């Protein structure tokens, strides 16, 4: 398969369009003058994530392709939002699929999913990530951050805002360079030389809680724990894994382009062997997916679907393999919130490991027969594309906006091509979008005239909104000797419903607390939670099959005739399997 | 005016004494001014070309020509430390207290670059020691601000 | 030929010395630990441009050279000014020449060069970049920027400055993360999950025009269109290109290493044929150069303006299009561009001939055409204009001891005057670079600014933003991200008296004119500073006289060079290394 | 040899823990996705410096390794403190040993050690650094910066602080982009085009001295020279060198991995021959270490030892070579503050050059016998490891596997060293390669008191840091070369604990508040050098097999001893023992 370099970035709390227009486009515009590049694609998601895939000619030196991609990326880096740069943009040269999954569980049940994911992120991930041949390592879970969960009633009670919280955290969770007594050049004859140690990073919830937000006029103290709950918690809460129904985390490991699979797997095992003797009690590695012996199950709900509804479909999948296929299936490692197209609330994946070849005699107990039955049993689950498979007659079509038509017209055009393809079953089977549909979003308009009149600044309004409802990475702290992030966000119960917008207050220049409702209006509307682009233009990937017996050549040719009738400005290209 | 006007500006600019004589002789406007209002005498004064300054003055050059910002050849010679030009300009009648649009005098400029020999010649020829620029500053204030004690002595 | 890598950076509104001393020196000082480097040269100019060319040993792998230079440059990036980082600092292999130059013109007079440049940027360049065998593609012009052209009188009327304008655009042409309703971790049982969408980037002149700068005390609104004119325009305006007198843009297209020239040229022409159905009216593709093009240089004096150069280029075009109508296909006139100096006072005409077989007889060959053109152009006043088709030596005079530009020029003139005394051995010994020119020195008076409560940042942003322009942030134009620039409308940034029409707001709210806290004067300085192996330099070209060897000419230059003032060195470069 | 790529970065005035936790950990966490990395090691030091050494499998293309490293580092640069970014992070692919040293003296004593170092920095180092095969160049000295040496009594008299000084320098030593007259796009009929020139970088102490800090309410002026002494001086003061006892500077040059020693040395000499003719009078190049006719001598004092006590030991070393060995030794180039591996007040190195082999006849006057005699002569110097060596037992890393922390890892190290001392038949000289904790001055800012007084924490921490640690403000042009500007207290107001109380900070209401009103302080111990190994806290232990015993037996015992250490303490073998 052709080599691919992947650029990935993150913008916490950002919607798909914001990601696209502040990040993806700026990078993409620099991706030219790169040798042996066949094509480029990208997704910008409402998880605040962008992933750009640059696919190179077969036989291209991956080291050089990565270098050349990154040198074009450097041109965009100072134009990117500081919140993106700070998350650590990555450029990787891996295979798209997993070589292995390293699972981690706690046999004594003394550690939650959250605890386990933190232990793996903090003590295990980096060393794996540094191992030669490891192209990409995906954490099924999240490293702990220091979480400050703000309460807007308590903030307004003391005339404080998230801006004040963020300011206090930057001032009092600080690592100060303070010099030396008797440092050079000295007064000659100086005997005393000592480093000055001033403020150092906080290391604990207790220290965060005693951050001093203000002194009142009466002399009483407002401390950060008086306006927030304070605990360790995930940088994000989107990825949740289980191993045979038990709380788990893990590492999904992809092979670096051109690296040896056996060698690489072996060095991963060697490195895990260094960690094992220092595990806390109960912790253990399990191996739920070595690359017949194994296969995966993809779970894809429609956009809008919550963690809860995805968990339900995953429970039906897991239940199936542990009840109906229990004589074939050794283990199911199920991950809610991460799937084939990477991350989202409506996606999931199960890695299934089978017992030994010799404890499954009979042709109906082989991977092909098993996956067929599973796919069959899952086919009647509603509002869910669920299927099982172990890793061809298809086509990969890109509908492209070539005239600035915008996302809504491109959808209309896509729908027109999909409806006409539905009237040709003789030539075309299962012609479908690979992407997501638009969903309701809450559109809020800051009234500039009111803000100016009340003396509330727009940066204050935007931070308050963003930090509360999206979260904000403030700075780093030290957790058990390891640098980790600090995030502020509203406690959940204050950021659940439209009316909660009005309970958040911003402080004006004259000291008055002004609720959000005084300078804002809002309405529902639709927009995309995943915007796709192909060769730098807005796009919509359409997948499908040559009908029984007909050539890909003939089905492609039909898709071109249908496409030829679409509105002015809409074009197409072939990618992936269809490129050559 | 003249094509030889521009050639003379250029020749004065680049210190070409011989090309300047030949152009004077062929009727070249001696007070031809470039786009910033600099005459050959300005250019020769700024770039330190003493012989050209002399040739031009003998050919009637306006000793007090001012540029679009009010600056005269003596401002430039005084500022760029060209003693022998300062002396000749003042001998041929240069206005020693000429002020530019900012109220700056040749004394202010010589003082600011600590050109002491020049400061003396300017005072010799009647330079006003208490002349203020638009900010209220005298040559003495400039000596204090730059902490140039030698220049402070000379202005008492 | 030895492989060369060029670093290009841009500082809008910067002078030669500003560029050198905040960009060029900083980058040069970080060009260590790079393999196979023979020498490094740079120039820093009054258009705010720096080019640093690194030349490597013959047989160096050019891609390794590129990447090594790149990595060092990128590590040095936080040492560079923000304004320069935001323009992109490019590192490219510069050794190769063009496969072809493609002109894009408009024939029915409906589109300016900026309109055309934008069309090319948005509809053409990327498909050409992805065409078979294509390497680097340079666009001649830019995509549109949103241009905010400020009016100082309207700004002062409402007690505003450019700083307020820039602040308001950052605030109201914005796009930030606003989070979600019902996002993770949620209250369990939550059904509603939706992205929150707050401000989005502005998309049009109308929307920029509605930016609210201020609500007056009487309740009237001051909107951005009340202090500025608003249009889609160029990112910059230093270059004016015509093709046979019509507005033009284009593409400069390079061949990928180890690709075929003829197959690539045909693949480009084919690709350009597919786009022709989609053009608006009168857009047309022309091919001034494709694998007998000659050039005509145009050089006006110090201080000469774009318009004056244009007039001369127009005479050059008219001449070829009438007096050589039997021989000349086209003239591509580029105002503001030269080799050996950008600037308002230079230009170059690329003249493309008709086929060999349609120019019979020696009279209609390039050498006869060029001599005739030069004879005709010799009677243009106040321009040097030279026709030429594309032996010598290449000398670098070097400041070895911190002498400064002024002392190095004087040493240069000492050498040039001596080389002229030996016309028996040397001819045409001349600077390759430019001479110092008048510049407008403005001093800010720190004491007056302090007394009045005027901030120095406000002062310097007001001057810079109005007179040089400022890249504020980005907007979305028909779905494509593009830059937003603030600058004074032209007629308030032309002459010294216009400086006093600009007002700055003091801490107590009073508006203060520039003349209250500033003074100015004319002086000379360099519009193009040169460096060689990290030291200030002046490149000098020349040739041996008739019947003398290049080696002999060199020997004399070295000997003349030994007599220069203390601290002045030299080195041989290029053809002479 | 396994190729090694080295990252170096600096944070002026930072202690080891600050460096470690804002820089080192952050870079380490982002060295993923690099091919053929065998292991990674780092030091974070109380000089404000970090060195990360990434060692690759043998046969690795060093070009590719360097590039992959630099590319990861580039993507992590935005996570680092602005103070570190702005110093410039370097990444090198070179030997750890010197190929050669270029010495520079003034034969006419016209120039001090400090002048010479600046001349070298400003006129020689960059061209040497750009020479092919030159992997790393160490200046034995510092380039000049503009030094603003602040006086806190004078700052407090005028109600100013270092924040006001820094602000005023950035505003008044500025390089301004001001556009043009007749700039494009122009009006029709424009005749004039000219650059506008506004503020330019300052170039002299005179100019910095007249920076206007403020106009008092009676109209008098407070200039920067009224609260500071203004002088050219080194960006740092840590490295001082001598050639045969005379003031010197120089360049220590290391060969780029894979380069040709002999061709690289020749190219270096060719480049110096371009510079010689323009030296100021007196200045002269000497050649004190050209790599068999040369050797080095190391000087390691215990952490806490000062520049003067290291100097005293170097003088004894130098003296011995110039008196006892003068028939064999042509020269000694001695560097105080640099020590081959590392940089600190407690370390030095001497480079020794011998006379012609022909003129040192006899086995007793050849390198081996000379170094061996010198080591014997220096073995009885007090509280200093001093040894002479031309340029193998074991190399062990004790590792913090469970977030135990510095203090517990030190106890665990000490337990293992004490146990290894009880097997003198199997192990000899089992010792730390690093540094012991030393006293440090812990100052607590009272957040309540600062807020009650209206004193801003940022002004407090900028005041403390700029004064006691130095702060790089922006750049200036010294004789045509871009160089740095630093503010710091003059020496005498930053020597003792009572001096803390003389620094004042201005509150929101204009009152000056001494540091004593909002701080408190105590002595404690901490580390001047924190080590890490493959991303975890670590402590390097060296040692050898006892006589009549194999390396592998000794190693096996170290592993046995290590298996009885407190919970969460692991180990690994590195270096010669991998
Ligand atoms: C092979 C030759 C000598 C032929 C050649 C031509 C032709 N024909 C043109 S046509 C003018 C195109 C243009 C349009 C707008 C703005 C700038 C330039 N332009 C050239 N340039 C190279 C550097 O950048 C622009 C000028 C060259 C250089 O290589």
């Amino acid at each position: 398969a052709p080599p691919a370099v992947t650029i990935s970035a993150s913008y916490p709390g950002a919607d798909a369009k914001t990601v696209q227009d502040t990040v993806t486009q700026v990078i993409e515009q620099n991706m030219n003058g790169i040798d042996n590049l066949m094509y480029m694609s990208s997704n910008s998601d409402s998880t605040g994530t962008v992933q750009i895939t640059l696919t190179f000619e077969s036989g291209t030196d991956a080291d050089i392709a990565q270098v050349q991609v990154q040198n074009k990326l450097q041109l965009a880096m100072p134009l990117l939002p500081q919140e993106v740069q700070q998350q650590g943009v990555s450029v990787e040269k891996s295979s798209s699929s997993f070589l292995m999954v390293v699972g981690v569980i706690n046999t004594d049940g003394t550690m939650t999913q959250e605890d386990i994911s933190d232990y793996v992120a903090a003590n295990m991930k980096d060393a794996i990530s540094r191992t030669s041949g490891v192209g990409d390592v995906q954490l099924f879970g999240s490293q702990y951050a220091m979480r400050i969960w703000m309460n807007p009633n308590e903030l307004n009670k003391f005339q404080l805002t998230p801006v004040d919280v963020i300011t206090a955290i930057k001032a009092q969770n600080a690592q100060v360079a303070a010099g030396q007594l008797g440092g050079t050049p000295p007064v000659k004859g100086q005997q005393l030389n000592a480093s000055i140690i001033a403020q150092t990073r906080l290391t604990s919830t207790e220290e965060f809680g005693k951050i001093l937000l203000k002194v009142n006029q009466d002399g009483s103290r407002v401390l950060l724990r008086d306006v927030a709950k304070i605990e360790l918690g995930g940088e994000n809460y989107d990825i949740i894994a289980e191993f045979n129904g038990q709380p788990a985390s893990g590492l999904g490991i992809k092979l670096a382009t051109g690296a040896n699979a056996l060698d690489t797997a072996a060095a991963i095992r060697a490195e895990l062997a260094k960690m094992e003797p220092f595990f806390p009690s109960g912790l253990k590695i399990v191996y739920p997916y070595d690359t017949q012996g194994v296969f995966m199950t993809m779970v894809q709900l429609p956009a809008g679907a919550t963690q809860e509804r995805t968990q339900k479909v995953l429970n039906e999948v897991t239940h199936y393999y542990l009840t109906k296929e229990k004589n074939n299936v050794e283990s199911v490692f199920a991950v809610n919130g991460f799937g084939f197209a990477g991350r989202g609330q409506n996606t999931g994946i199960a890695f299934v490991s089978l017992k030994d070849w010799a404890d499954r005699p009979g042709e109906e107990n082989k991977v092909e027969a098993i996956t067929m039955r599973a796919t069959r049993a899952f086919s009647q689950i509603k509002d869910a594309m669920v299927f099982a498979f172990n890793l061809a007659t298809g086509f990969d079509f890109e509908l492209i906006d070539q005239a600035g038509l915008g996302h809504e017209k491109l959808t209309q055009a896509r729908n027109q091509l999909l409806a006409e393809a539905a009237k040709h079953p003789d030539m075309l089977t299962s012609v479908r979008p690979n992407g997501l549909e638009d969903t309701p979003q809450f559109k809020i308009d800051i009234d500039q005239e009111k803000a100016q009149a009340l003396g509330v600044s727009i940066n204050d309004i935007n931070t308050t909104l963003g930090a509360a409802w999206g979260g904000s990475y403030v700075n780093d702290f030290i957790d058990r000797g390891r640098v980790k992030k600090v995030y502020v966000m509203s406690e959940a119960k204050y950021r659940m419903l439209p009316d909660d917008i009005g309970d958040w207050y911003v402080r004006a220049a004259d000291g008055q607390m002004v609720p959000f409702s005084a300078f804002s209006s809002s309405r529902w509307e639709y927009g995309s939670p995943r915007l796709e682009r192909y060769n730098g233009l807005p796009s919509m990937e359409i997948l499908g099959q040559a009908a029984p017996g007909k050539s890909t050549g003939e089905a492609m040719e039909l898709m071109e005739q249908l496409a030829s009738k679409l509105p002015t400005g809409v074009g197409y290209d072939w990618t992936g399997m269809s490129y050559q | 005016g003249s094509d030889l006007g521009k050639k003379l500006l250029e020749a004065a600019r680049a210190g070409r004494d011989d090309e300047v004589r030949i152009l004077m002789a062929n009727g070249a406007d001696v007070n031809a001014a470039d786009v910033v209002g600099w005459t050959p005498l300005h250019l020769a004064a700024y770039w330190g070309h003493l012989e050209i300054v002399e040739v031009l003055l003998k050919n009637g050059a306006d000793v007090n020509a001012y540029d679009t910002l009010g600056s005269t050849p003596l401002h430039l010679a005084a500022h760029f430390g060209h003693l022998e030009i300062v002396e000749v300009l003042l001998k041929n009648g240069a206005d020693v207290n000429a002020k530019d649009d900012n109220g700056i005098t040749p004394l202010h400029l010589a003082a600011n670059r600590g050109h002491l020999e020049i400061v003396e010649v300017l005072l010799k020829y009647g330079a006003d020691v208490n002349a203020q620029d638009k900010f209220g500053k005298t040559a003495f204030d400039i000596s204090i601000n730059n902490g140039n004690e030698d220049l402070a002595e000379i202005l008492q």
